[PDB]
């Protein structure tokens, strides 16, 4: 049961940090780029390597200790991507657009993906293809039936790991996540051109209907975050993902709660 | 009674000339027909379904039509390989017959003449008033999501419907010269097939063949058997 | 139906969730959630699909609370999005490549994403591209199809109260009646269309007409309908399937008094 | 017309609900609602086109109910609110009937390109401005067009002037709505032209457009007629061949309207 | 810095009116507002550009009235590109689209960037490739290390100086820049089409949630800019940076602070 919200001096807390992309990192000469994407020659022999697979971003940031019960309630957040400007770097190992053509700019495909909330994001499985071997190292759907190509409720999961979760096996599950606030668009397509604005003047407000915001359980906020900003066609032709770091700052206030 | 198909007995042609199978239906232009080619000894398989497709496999030659009250099989460079029987089949949801097929067509040629396995068990010689248990074992598929089906070719005769199940065992479906006699079941687990044949007349001698549809969801019928076992002859 | 008051109190308020998995035609189980790759027909004459490359309306009847021993439960607000948006970044399983060493070729092209809310079956009108196109048994399509079918004959009526059942290029919803259903659909048309997909838990649709009325839940039942084909997948072959996505919903409806 | 106070009571208000089918030129009866596929003349000098290549403005005159039944002092139906939307637009999801594939074993193309979709409300004939792209284009008999055209037809002609006042004869590409006239007509139209546009068609039974002007007035409909007023050209089909063909769709209207007095 | 009343009366209010000339590389005098020819390196390790290769942000720092305490606030920005019409010079030096075609017209990646501030633009480095040589002459991120392709704290700048600060290294730091107000937009993609709009009845307020906008120190605003309008295509098939000039009109009026 909410209550009151505290006033004072001490009643408001801040909270800024950046999440650095997991595209997959295939060597370090590559930080924030996924491997080159290999095609399967079936559905049934799809095995894909794990520095391929982008994945979710997390934080679990500790919040000033408090508790007659009182939480940090999450009430405005500030973000943007960090380094849109670097995707004009069309003079380094690219394909030529054309003879004695510029670079092929990046490209193709974008997921951006921002969440704030009181508890680790849910996650729901969905799987393109269901007989897909998904790596070692990375947290996918198990025991995958033909039913999770369009939905299977045993695929549930909490975002509570960095470079596990990858980013086409999972969403928010829209069945919970009561306590967090998320926001994505997929812009799929081969030549799709990156839209980026950026601004330190836009605020996103977190309250629900209820003027309740998201209520950090243990003192902890919970930011999670996908950029994958599309496709670096390089010389020989192969296409790696290239994805960007997103800043997060989080205006958070004292609330007092029963039970 | 049931819907009629009716069809030629017999079409004969030299090779390279084109072959044309007629099957004749009341406004059968408002149905979808598909075509069955068999070769004595072998399991039939589809070479067109709601009319005028052709699953992988099956060549450009082969050649579907439907229109008035008349359907259309077409096989144009005619080979020594398709010397065979062909039979129209429709489906109607919802009467006391609802797979049809019709009387046959045999194609003769006057020049000089596997990821889906359906394997058959439990036929023989059996007296009348006895009993036998036909088994069919699929593997390949996930066994609740295909309807399946008991259909039977008696000596001399074409291809009679005998029995359908739902995937999920709901729904079943018999002719009527075998209501209380005839039982059909499935064992999704074991993923096999079962038809319990008891109180056996004479006019039971026949290869019963076991027929799948394509997936659905549900395992609901769909009044297609895109794929055959190779079959059982059971005598009297 | 003349409607009065609504019920206030604990037990006059309810809530329903789910989601509608999604019919593209499921040609093997290897394919749930694709349609059969796209065959084109010689002649508008000689057309004739397989049942397993039509979509179809998704539809869903749920029952809801008892209310007599007269009571109507209304549809106020409606939350909804796409379940498995991430899914359509699996460009390495089965595709065909962009370019020499590229990454898979994405879903793309012709898209459409709808979703109603209504107390009755939504009522569909049926519009043909060629009236002569031959539709399949198993399938529910406009009967005694003359040569206005192709602009409008107000012959072809229709309720969907059935599942794989309404093919989605024959019916759409009848703009002259579903006066107790809110229906919302966008057909985004063409061969390389880039998917635009948004997910979040923070945006709500108010079902109330401009007299403040709701759909009226009829028998107690609640009527959830959607159909989202997200474009096609080409796969090495350069054959083109269908495929969509399950939708989530959840409903938050009130009991009203009527006479 | 002094536009004064509205009427109230039960009887004060009512409904007008009719679609219209689109004139895109039919070429043969297997082909209603398509254009004949198009034709690109040698010279601008020798452009003659075939009438069934025209799509038309489409216009319905709806008769509403008698009003003034009644004594001395007026009364007019006025438009107030209208809900439209274009009727089988998942039809353009027919890509397996006749088409040319986008590239090997590919799907058929899908119906795209140069698009004009246009509605107008109102209480009399829609009122048309004459513009040609090529002035020495001769349009065919059983056509209305631009008669006398000149060489400034091109950009601006104004005895060019037209009512929108027949169907299957106003060719869309020779008239657009006068924007000097059309006090009493309410119109919205949008050209999305070029020649692999996607179509974008919304539609849901939520959306109202309000008809009523700066001064709270709506279309006040003249002899008892309100003029609906369409052209939904959705964009081309390419078939097998290459050639290619306009596609239109018919068009939902549902009109609210409320009596008016209005003097002298 | 305790904000307090704003002075009113004749003299309380002020106007600053300028345009900033872009900074695209000038590879001879010919080509002012454009790039040098783009060369694609062979490797990321081997990728040193030319200085006239690298477009750059541009800076204007303003002297208000001698006020001193008084502090000039900005208030409301007028901002436009000069020179919109100059894209459609298709006859000159350029690509024809086809055999007998116009020109090629300016297109494919652009970034518009304006900043107002009362001290210089705070800077944030991210690199495309951190093994990219930036030329002397540029001030750009030292010590480039692997983690410097998605974020690295250690590049932290203050835009204070003209073709100095190439646009691909430095973004605007998210983590500072509490006294400026700055706006960007990305359009990435090869064929992109440029979409500029002017007008002369369009204002930007600069006050921040609090009512308070910028605030000049040493009497000294801080105008800065980027407008990458696309590429130009030349005969050879050459793609250069093109750039216009940015209008700036401030409103700033006189406010009292404290300590």
């Amino acid at each position: 049961e909410v209550l009151e919200v505290k006033t004072g001096v001490d009643s408001i807390t801040e909270v800024e940090c950046f999440l650095t992309p997991e595209m997959g990192d295939p060597d370090e000469h590559l930080r924030g780029f996924s491997k080159s994407i290999s095609i399967s020659d079936t559905f049934e022999s799809d095995s894909p390597n794990r520095d391929m697979l982008p994945c979710y971003s997390v934080a679990r940031i500790p919040l000033p200790n408090l508790n007659n019960i009182l939480m940090w309630e999450a009430v405005t957040l500030k973000t943007e991507v960090i380094g849109v400007t670097s995707l004009m770097n069309v003079h380094s190992n690219g394909q030529a657009t054309h003879d004695n053509g510029a670079g092929k700019p990046v490209q193709g495909t974008s997921f951006h993906f921002f969440s704030v909330g009181g508890e680790a994001l849910e996650l729901q499985g969905v799987l393109f293809n269901y007989r897909t071997k998904y790596p070692d190292g990375t947290i996918f759907p198990k025991n995958a039936t033909v039913q999770s190509q369009v939905m299977n409720t045993e695929h549930k999961a909490y975002l509570d790991k960095n470079k596990a979760y990858p980013v086409e096996c999972w969403v928010p599950d829209p069945t919970r996540n009561e306590n967090t606030r998320y926001f994505g668009t997929l812009t799929g397509g081969e030549n799709v051109p990156p839209v980026l604005h950026i601004t330190n003047t836009a605020t996103t407000v977190l309250l629900d209907e209820f003027g309740v915001g998201p209520l950090c359980k243990g003192d902890n906020l919970y930011l999670s975050a996908v950029d994958v900003c599309g496709m670096f066609t390089n010389r020989s032709g192969s296409q790696q993902w290239r994805g960007l770091s997103r800043y997060f700052k989080v205006q958070l206030r004292k609330r007092r709660v029963k039970n | 009674g049931s819907y009629v198909l009716t069809q030629p007995p017999s079409v004969s042609v030299a090779p390279g000339k084109t072959a044309r199978i007629t099957c004749g239906g009341n406004n059968i232009g408002s149905r979808s027909v598909h075509w069955y080619q068999h070769k004595p000894g072998q399991a039939p398989v589809m070479i067109i379904s709601y009319d005028m497709n052709r699953p992988s496999g099956i060549p450009e030659r082969v050649s579907g039509s439907n229109y008035g009250n008349t359907a259309t099989l077409t096989i144009s460079r005619v080979e020594a390989g398709d010397e065979a029987d062909y039979y129209c089949q429709v489906w109607d949801s919802r009467s006391d017959h609802p797979y049809v097929f019709g009387t046959g067509t045999r194609v003769t040629v006057l020049g000089s003449t596997g990821e889906v396995q359906l394997v058959e068990s439990g036929g023989g010689l059996v007296k009348p008033g006895g009993s036998l248990r036909l088994s069919c074992a699929a593997s390949g598929i996930t066994f609740q999501y295909y309807a399946m089906n008991w259909v039977r070719q008696a000596p001399g005769k074409g291809l009679e419907w005998v029995s359908s199940i739902g995937g999920r065992g709901d729904t079943t479906y018999y002719t009527d010269s075998v209501k209380g006699r005839f039982t059909i079941s499935r064992d999704n687990s074991k993923s096999t097939l079962y038809l319990q044949m008891n109180s056996l007349r004479a006019e039971d001698t026949a290869v019963y063949y076991c027929a799948k549809e394509p997936f659905d969801s549900s395992g609901d019928h769909r009044g297609v058997f895109d794929y055959w076992g190779q079959g059982t002859l059971v005598t009297v």
